[PDB]
């Protein structure tokens, strides 16, 4: 999965 | 919730969600791209959090949010750069402590052409007397529009809302009906050029990857999303 | 002085409609299927012939004649693929899932080349967008002319003057169509946002052509080589 | 330039 996923969730 | 907000509440929300102006690390080809890579990487983190504070963006699925950001991230950085450099003609204010000239874009192969396009866009905003309220609307439009056809009714509805908001600002500025249509059209036509610069810059960053300054992990992901 | 600024919206539409290039046929015979070379061979032959009509079409666009020879070259060098694409998208509007490159050349998503499906999908998506918006021919010819004057304007006050005139022309059509003031602004915004995507497809398409050139696949025509070189 | 010629004629 992409890093962008985490930053959009947190 | 985005559709419920009035034009005033739409502007105030976007103005309140505005990312800060970050500073550069306190040129040759390597040193300049090193500073810009570091800067852009820190701006992305604020952009992502800015996007989540954009009315209607939260309502989208996680996948769609990712797709939109991947499509327009360089466009959004650029229109931010262009706006910051508005009151610095001939200069590009990448950061308050990093002012770059057209001659400084020469020491990187194929970057002086992107500089001139950016400078021209900034000059165009200056001539149009672009307002901050107008700018935050345009940037939100880029976020929601740039990757909407690479997929929808909700996004198009929010886009219509920002359009209504744009006209509202001009109608409150004292512009006549035909002056509102013309100015709106003029603004949206610039977004076509911002896309052009983005695709050119994207191809320039790809040359950078195919040469090994080290791009950040986040930047490499945003870059890879453009194949 | 000029004549483009003088024309009314109705006379603007009429001039643009009268200036419309014909729809050219392909050399396609539904005998052998398409290899990566044969298909691109047909399209290159088609696009090269379309360009000749576009150049003479551009000279029919109000205001374009008033510009210098150098500026006319620049605007066409920058927007030729955009204009080809929006024309393609327009032709394929009532053919869902298909692209009408020519009346005798209807290509599917399956048909078409390493990296063509990405461009096809965006083209199909644009066509599907025009269909849902119920794009009118009067709006199409305005958009196509906008692309010609805009796509290379920042790479002028008269060009922006004509552009403002085309804006008025679009709004006049929408008002005639019975749309309310906010519906006109929205539709106007919707139409011009699509041009950003057409620009995107063009840049992607341009890079594909340069890839095809250096690979020495199917030979490009002498004009197409010139138009492609201008993008570097 | 071909584009230069096709534009100027006739
Ligand atoms: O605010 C901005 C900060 C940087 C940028 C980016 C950039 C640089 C390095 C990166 O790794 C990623 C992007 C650049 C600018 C815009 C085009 C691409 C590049 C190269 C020259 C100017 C653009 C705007
Ligand atoms: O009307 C059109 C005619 C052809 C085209 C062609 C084309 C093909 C060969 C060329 O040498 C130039 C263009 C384009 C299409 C869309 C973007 C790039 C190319 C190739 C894929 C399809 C697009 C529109």
């Amino acid at each position: 999965h992409k890093i962008l996923h985490r930053l959009l969730q947190d | 919730l985005a559709l419920s907000l009035t034009a005033d509440q739409m502007v105030s929300a976007l103005l309140d969600a505005e990312p800060p102006i970050l500073y550069s690390e306190y040129f040759s080809e390597a040193s300049m791209m090193g500073l810009l890579t570091n800067l852009a990487d820190r701006e992305l983190v604020h952009m992502i959090n800015w996007a989540k504070r954009v009315p209607g963006f939260v309502d989208l699925t996680l996948h769609d949010q990712v797709h939109l950001l991947e499509c327009a991230w360089l466009e959004i950085l650029m229109i931010g750069l262009v706006w910051r450099s508005m009151e610095h003609p001939g200069k590009l204010l990448f950061a308050p402590n990093l002012l770059l000239d057209r001659n400084q874009g020469k020491c990187v192969e194929g970057m002086v052409e992107i500089f001139d396009m950016l400078l021209a866009t900034s000059s165009r905003f200056r001539m149009m007397n672009l307002q901050g309220e107008e700018f935050v609307c345009l940037k939100s439009i880029i976020l929601l529009n740039s990757g909407v056809y690479t997929f929808k009714d909700h996004i198009h509805r929010v886009l219509d809302k920002i359009t209504d908001t744009l006209i509202h600002l001009m109608a409150k500025a004292g512009l006549t009906l035909q002056q509102q249509h013309q100015r709106l059209a003029q603004l949206l036509l610039i977004l076509s050029h911002i896309r052009h610069m983005s695709n050119k810059g994207m191809e320039h960053l790809y040359s950078m990857k195919c040469k090994n300054v080290p791009l950040s992990d986040l930047l490499l992901e945003m870059l890879d999303a453009h194949r």
